[PDB]
């Protein structure tokens, strides 16, 4: 935390920023920050200690300085940018982990973060399908989709293992009208078809069988 | 956060890709069904550029004054 | 006119940005108006402004100066309060740091800052600041402020006090006068709302009584303005007592008449009191915490009649609804098996309404401890007239144990020797624990894993396992050649919903060979029949042992790592089956409880003890490591490993496959040959350890904090000993055969876990006489 | 702990000179037992027959004689809610001759004519016995700082010209003694309200105040001031709760206008000469001038007690630490030559019959003369 | 084979007058009123409704109230019809 000029001390952070002493840069840009909060150098300081929190996984820090700027200028070039690496944010405070990085066995934890990150990105793509950012936050959702539809459905799955079955169909119906993509749908289906039969749910069932076949791959 | 590694790759799997896109349900005559309710809504019209964790995710920088 | 206007130095507005921002330009008469118009309008700016704006001629120089940013960050003197606190007592007074900081503002926000030290109640000497403005616009203030606590000077008073006297309601109270320190249980300081609710204590207390007619009372507290004339006076207007006889009902609900009126059953004559019908009325709640009515109301209503002495009573009982629950949504669970946390949930989601069943939820959730945050919160579907879905915050902790240890010898390897259970692991419900010791001689083995859960029926499953290749040895034998290969498997079911009995199954074999030369190895084979050698070491046995294993538990612990009042069962016994090697019985009894003198719960106290026995059948008896050991321990501390205990005696054995001279001293060729009282801790068949505590976060720690540290002291009276015993042979020797052997240690013990890091200290005295007290003061656990 | 505190304390005894070394010290104790209760009593020289008591439901009429142990009789109720009941004690002294009519802290007050014997009705009143008593023209005067002021009869009592004035949340140690004169009496107060009643139903002939107290604008803790003011030819001056010089002089009726000066602790007039200390503990002369002052004091700051006292032309100032500092033919020369206790003293003194009269903090009396 | 089996039960719950209440024609809200805003529904399909009261105890019996309901597009009671106890 240095008292240098803007310019050499935003170079030093830059430089150390690309180095991957992204702990020293975010040391040395929250010394430029704190040292000025106007001037466009403290809005790049701002932009890049965004990126060197999420970067330095200082993500409460990434989150605290992204949500502060959007209420400092909710309009600019970068606001894709930004809607970008707050979807982001939302999806490493999701799914960053030991075993968010062995990656056996996940996609069924709070989906808080999840809904975030599909709101931020899904509204972004739609008030900006216009970003080379933009098919990425598509990948981004579409993934997270099926994602949270195998959060879901783990859950609906070990509900009806307890026996439990009726909320099941609810939630089944809910995701449905929510959301006709993911393949954990189609497998929920014949699940469906089964708790028709614990209470002996008749013509339903038999609708169902129909429609899965009509629908089943 | 690394032990040399995660640099174009996120900590674990991406499934980007790998995301189930529309197998539409098909219904037969009259036996439709509400086809979203939802704000899982795309445009279609979209890409292809950045696709999948291999992109340019680096903070896109602005002019010096 | 003006012709024009110039501006210089403001590095973010422009001057023509600045010049258009004011709604003064330039070709318009400028007027005296016009400049009090460019000072309101630096006004109107809201967190920069400076007023200095010049008219000579035709020409405007508004000087704009920044002497902004000042960001005023230095905390410097902190003592009782937090600086972000400080931050905020500027801010919404109006001194956020976005500031102009004018050269009065300086001693006027000091001395705002130190008025509201004293608003607290207390004083501060001095606040100083050290400005620093650094070259280009931006200062700071090195605040340097000291201060003046005044806390606790009570003078307690309250008058109209004509049932009861002063002090004997004074003791239950937040604020009490001046008693000493060492009669502390709780927390006393003052504040202006611990006032308001001393005066709800009482209120309540005159309520409970059944004296109506109470409410008034005034605002009286004695303040001299030498920080300790802190003195209290009130008044109040009592009531009056009657006697429970009439009542009169509205039930507005489906109807459930019976069940109230029984439930609702007071006889006419009793005497009158609040809290019986605090009691009905909360009856009457849960009697329909079943019947899903999420939002009742009711208002019993009493007349009270004189000339008889009497009180009427009147109730009116509106009820909620039916049937709720949509959705099942915690929060929390961030790399959690939130499945589990579902596990939990024996509820169904989608159905009607019971209250008892959201608490079993959340109640037998913090049951499981290890996380810290109540959540029932219940609310409805925006946009549909019930339907509730109550959400669940808890606030998690973490899992994580790990023995470390390099080394440490000369003569030895570089020891690999880990203690390792993670448990609940953080991928599964399940637990494991797995021990060995790999020091140069022991290959020591243990197996401990379980799942909790094979059914929903909540069966809990695990194998038990070690293979011990514990050498003991000099270099091979005859010193203690033993293999022991054994297993066991563990399965779970309580119903009483909090009562287990258990039943399990295991196996063990054992491999001796190359005695040593304590007798009661000799004493165990001979009562089996084997009669081995004595001035030597020759003889070698074998087992295979087929282990079943019964128990019994109860348990009611209220929190999870620092639980709370707690009342936990662990039972056992052993009897032998058709077709194994080995034959005896044995039965153990072990209690340990919390008890909180404090309810805040800042200051708990603890009854522990254990049991201990241990007995042969028809002609057998129990092998040796069953019985019991200990020292320096969560059972007795102050001292080395497995201290408590008998000793042992080496008859003659000067050839012991070569009785090592120079080495196993005491009847070896070398030094002493004959019969040999020897110094070696060795236990009993019998045990029992009993001591007490007291939860104790002093105020010396900055007790910022209630989760990584729990502080208190011991006591404890520690003897073991055999039963089976006589003198006919320790005669020449001591004898133990019955608990007469006392020994205490008293100590202080240091906890506080960090997530990855412990530091275990605890110092403890060993203070009572016993002989070979072989005594260690430094005991670092993990 | 919270004894780490560096304020600046007593500035300490200065020299001794004393011509007048204390040439008595009649001593006398009850030996209880004031302790820091705070209040201010005073043993009550009636007749030359000082009637003392103490913190224990005590009292014994001595004699300003070297103080001899008459009417001594104890002061508690031992049925009822307790035995003895115990009576802590901080209602003002006074008599009318034997009529001692005292209150209690206890909101209980005892009229007590030891003239007609052990004739004390008790006295259960809104508002604790806290100032000293005063009787009007054959009414007994009552200032509780309860904001209520109740009125009763001599020898029987009936609640009367109660009247309730202002009260603040803080609930500071503000009492104030009423000053008698014109059909009514002149009493202190503690926000600055300043509303004085000719005691017509309870009448206040007024409602100007003084601007100045605590409570909004809480300021300095040494500010302690005596609430009281006191009648002169139709003139009362006062001494308002912070530091403020005043005559908002009754004229038949009261017209008001501030002469301001700030610094209060206590004060004393003689006709024009005006003596007094300040709230920071140094001493001042002044006349009846809007302020124009006399007498600069700098070294006996935050003395323990500052309450003066003259009789024989000589004024006497002390603090605790029974230190007593002397004054005189006054300056040049105010200087300070004894120390007579331990306990120390904190409360008036008094100079009556041709003698003096002060309490110590603990034990009765230890009677020095100049 | 445990001696002793728990009870478990879900929503939707009805009695004799509870049913005997309602009548043709009575409209979505009046039923619904009458008996509550249910849950046992169709989302898609025609306006068909269900109400099933189940409670289960010790191993021994079963509750199953299966009443069938229908409406029209607009909303009619009309063809309905419960089994109680199956």
């Amino acid at each position: 935390v240095p008292d240098n000029p803007p310019n050499e001390i935003y170079a030093t952070a830059q430089q150390k920023l690309q180095d991957g002493n992204w702990r020293q840069a975010i040391t040395q840009l929250e010394a430029l920050d704190n040292r000025y909060p106007f001037g466009p150098y403290s809005q790049q300081v701002q932009l890049d200690l965004i990126y060197a929190y999420y970067k330095n996984a200082d993500l409460p820090l990434a989150q605290a300085a992204i949500d502060r700027f959007i209420r400092l200028n909710p309009t600019h070039p970068n606001i894709d940018y930004v809607m970008y690496m707050r979807g982001l944010t939302n999806m490493a405070l999701d799914d960053s982990a030991l075993q968010g990085f062995f990656g056996v066995d996940r996609s069924d934890r709070d989906p808080q973060h999840a809904r975030a990150a599909f709101s931020d990105f899904s509204k972004l793509v739609r008030g900006y399908p216009n970003s080379q950012y933009t098919t990425d936050a598509t990948k981004r959702l579409v993934f997270l989709k099926d994602r949270l539809a195998k959060y879901e459905y783990s859950v609906a799955e070990y509900y009806t293992e307890r026996g439990a079955w009726v909320a099941v169909v609810n939630r089944v119906e809910g995701m449905l009208r929510d959301y006709p993509d993911t393949q954990a749908t189609r497998d929920a289906l014949p699940l469906m078809e089964n708790a028709y039969r614990q209470m002996q749910m008749n013509a339903q069932a038999e609708k169902v069988a129909k429609i899965i076949a009509a629908n089943s791959s | 956060s690394s032990d040399s590694r995660y640099k174009r790759q996120v900590s674990g799997d991406e499934a980007y890709l790998e995301a189930a896109p529309l197998a539409e349900l098909h219904a037969p005559a009259g036996m439709i069904l509400p086809v979203t309710s939802g704000d899982y809504a795309i445009p279609v019209t979209n890409g292809s550029g950045a696709v999948g964790k291999a992109l340019d995710i680096r903070p896109p920088a602005q002019p010096l004054a | 006119v003006v012709k024009d206007i110039h501006f210089e130095g403001l590095q973010r507005v422009a001057v023509g940005a600045a010049l258009l921002s004011m709604p003064v330009r330039t070709g318009d008469t400028v007027n005296d108006e016009d400049i009090s118009n460019t000072i309101r309008a630096l006004f109107a700016t809201g967190n920069f402004e400076d007023v200095r704006v010049l008219r000579d001629g035709d020409t405007l120089l508004v000087q704009v100066k920044e002497r902004p940013t000042i960001a005023s960050i230095t905390f410097s003197g902190n003592k009782s309060v937090k600086d972000d606190m400080l931050k905020q007592n500027l801010e919404a007074s109006g001194v956020r740091v976005g500031e102009s900081l004018d050269r009065t503002t300086i001693a006027d926000i000091e001395k705002g800052l130190e008025d509201f030290y004293y608003s607290v109640g207390k004083y501060s000497a001095s606040v100083k600041a050290v400005v620093t403005p650094l070259p280009r616009n931006r200062v700071d203030l090195k605040l340097v402020f000291q201060e003046g606590v005044s806390a606790e000077i009570q003078q307690i008073n309250i008058v109209g006090n004509h049932a009861f006297t002063t002090d004997e309601l004074i003791s239950h109270f937040q604020l009490r006068d001046e008693v000493p320190w060492w009669n502390v249980v709780g927390d006393r300081k003052y504040q202006k709302q611990k006032l308001a609710g001393d005066l709800e204590t009482l209120r309540s207390y005159y309520l409970d009584r059944g004296y109506a007619r109470f409410n008034i009372d005034s605002t009286q507290v004695s303040l001299t303005p030498d920080k300790k004339g802190i003195y209290v006076t009130v008044n109040i207007t009592e009531g009056d007592q009657y006697k429970l006889s009439g009542v009169e009902v509205s039930g507005n609900l489906a109807g459930h008449s019976a069940e109230i009126e029984q439930l609702t059953k007071i006889e006419p004559g009793e005497l009158y009191n609040g809290t019986k019908v605090t009691k009905m009325e909360d009856d009457i709640k849960k009697l329909l915490g079943r019947y899903g009515y999420a939002y009742p109301r009711v208002q019993s209503m009493p007349e009270i009649n004189d000339a008889d002495k009497t009180v009427k009573l009147r109730v009116n009982v509106d009820a909620g609804n039916r049937f709720y629950v949509r959705k099942i949504r915690f929060e929390g669970n961030d790399t959690s098996k939130d499945a589990v946390l579902r596990r939990e949930m024996r509820q169904m989601e989608g159905a009607w309404l019971g209250s008892d069943l959201v608490d079993q939820g959340k109640e037998r959730l913090n049951r499981l401890g290890f996380f810290e945050t109540v959540d029932t919160d219940t609310q409805r579907v925006p946009g549909s007239p019930d339907q509730v879905d109550v959400v669940y915050k808890v606030k998690e902790r973490n899992t994580g144990s790990f023995n470390f240890g390099i080394g440490y010898g000369t003569e030895s390897g570089v020891s690999f020797q880990a203690g390792v259970q993670q448990d609940n692991w953080l991928g599964t419900g399940y637990a494991v624990g797995i021990n060995g010791t790999k020091n140069d001689y022991q290959t020591y083995a243990e197996l401990s894993v379980t799942n909790p859960y094979f059914t929903v029926d909540g069966v809990s499953l695990g194998g038990r396992l070690f293979y011990n290749d514990f050498q003991a040895d000099d270099a091979d034998l005859s010193d203690y050649t033993n293999k022991s290969y054994g297993t066991d498997v563990t399965l779970g079911f309580p119903i009483n919903e909090y009562n287990s009995l258990r039943a399990g199954l295991g196996y063990v074999h054992n491999s001796l060979s190359n005695m040593q030369p304590q007798v009661a190895m000799w004493r165990y084979l001979y009562s089996m029949g084997e009669h081995p050698s004595t001035s030597d070491q020759d003889n070698s046995f074998k087992t295979d042992d087929f282990t079943f294993n019964y128990g019994w538990t109860y348990n009611k612990l209220d929190r999870g790592y620092f639980p709370t009042d707690g009342s936990r069962v662990n039972l056992t016994g052993k009897v032998t089956i058709p077709g194994s090697d080995n034959e005896y019985y044995k039965v153990t009894l072990d209690t340990a409880t919390y008890v909180p003198i404090d309810d805040d719960h800042k200051w708990v106290v603890l009854g522990r003890t254990r049991w201990g026995y241990g007995d042969g059948l028809g002609g057998k008896e129990m092998p040796f490591y069953e019985n019991f050991y200990a020292g320096g321990s969560s059972t007795v501390r102050g001292f080395q490993s497995n201290t408590i205990g008998p000793k042992a005696v080496y008859f003659p054995h000067q050839a012991s496959n070569y009785d090592p001279d120079y080495d196993y001293e005491c009847a070896t060729q070398d030094g002493a040959k004959d019969l040999c009282k020897s110094d070696d801790a060795v236990g009993g068949n019998a045990m029992a350890v009993a001591s007490l505590e007291f939860i104790t976060p002093t105020p010396f720690i900055s007790d910022k904090y209630a989760n990584s540290v729990r502080t208190s002291f011991f006591w404890d009276m520690g003897t073991v000993w055999d039963t089976n015993w006589d003198s006919s042979q320790y005669s020449g020797y001591p004898d133990y055969s019955d608990p007469s052997n006392i020994r205490m240690s008293a100590g202080i013990a240091l906890q506080w876990m960090s997530p990855l890091g412990p530091l275990v200290f605890s110092y403890a005295q060993p203070f009572k006489k016993y002989d070979g007290d072989k005594a260690e003061q430094f005991q670092f656990n993990i | 702990f919270n004894s780490e505190e560096d304020v600046v304390k007593m500035s300490p005894l200065p020299t001794v000179e004393n011509q007048f070394t204390p040439t008595t010290a009649w001593s006398t104790s009850v030996g209880s037992g004031i302790g820091n209760f705070y209040s201010n009593l005073h043993p009550a020289l009636a007749d030359n027959v000082v009637y003392a008591a103490d913190r224990a439901g005590l009292v014994k009429a001595l004699n300003a004689d070297d103080g001899k142990e008459i009417w001594s009789v104890s002061l508690a109720e031992k049925d009822g809610w307790f035995s003895k009941e115990p009576a802590l004690l901080s209602g003002g002294v006074t008599v009318s001759g034997g009529h001692v009519y005292i209150g209690s802290e206890k909101a209980q007050v005892y009229a007590l004519n030891t003239s007609d014997g052990t004739v004390a009705w008790q006295t259960k009143v809104a508002g604790e016995a806290l100032s000293r008593p005063v009787v009007s023209d054959g009414l007994v005067l009552i200032h509780t700082s309860n904001g209520q002021l109740q009125a009763l009869n001599e020898a029987d009592g009936a609640v009367k010209w109660t009247v309730n004035l202002d009260m603040p949340s803080l609930s500071l140690r503000g009492e104030s003694a009423p000053t008698t004169a014109f059909g009514a009496a002149v009493v202190g107060g503690d926000n600055g309200r300043v509303s004085a009643v000719l005691m017509e139903q309870g009448q206040m002939i007024w409602q100007q105040r003084i601007s100045q107290a605590t409570g909004s604008t809480e300021i300095d803790r040494l500010s302690d001031v005596d609430t009281t003011p006191v009648v002169v030819n139709g003139v009362v001056f006062a001494l308002a709760y912070n530091g403020n010089l005043t005559a908002l002089d009754l004229r038949s009726g009261q017209i008001m206008w501030k002469r301001e000066l700030g610094s209060v602790n206590d004060f004393i007039v003689d006709g024009n000469r005006i003596y007094l200390v300040d709230q920071n503990d140094r001493v001042m002369a002044l006349t009846i001038d809007g302020g124009v002052t006399l007498w600069t004091q700098s070294d006996l700051l935050h003395r323990l007690l500052t309450s003066p006292v003259l009789y024989n032309g000589n004024l006497v100032v002390g603090d605790s630490e029974g230190y007593l500092h002397w004054i005189n033919v006054e300056d040049g020369r105010f200087v300070a030559q004894q120390k007579v206790d331990s306990s120390g003293f904190q409360t008036e003194p008094v100079a009556a019959d041709g003698k003096l009269l002060i309490q110590a903090k603990d034990g009765t009396v230890y009677s020095i003369t100049r | 084979r445990v001696v002793y089996r728990p009870d478990i039960n879900q929503g939707n719950y009805l009695t004799a007058n509870d049913v005997s209440k309602i009548r043709v024609g009575m409209t979505q809200q009046q039923v619904a009123y009458a008996l509550g805003t249910p849950l046992m529904s169709d989302p898609f399909g025609t306006n068909t409704w269900f109400y099933v009261f189940r409670q289960q105890p010790g191993h021994e019996g079963v509750t199953q109230q299966t009443l069938t309901l229908t409406f029209n597009s607009s909303g009619v009671l009309t063809n309905i019809d419960n089994k109680p106890a199956l």
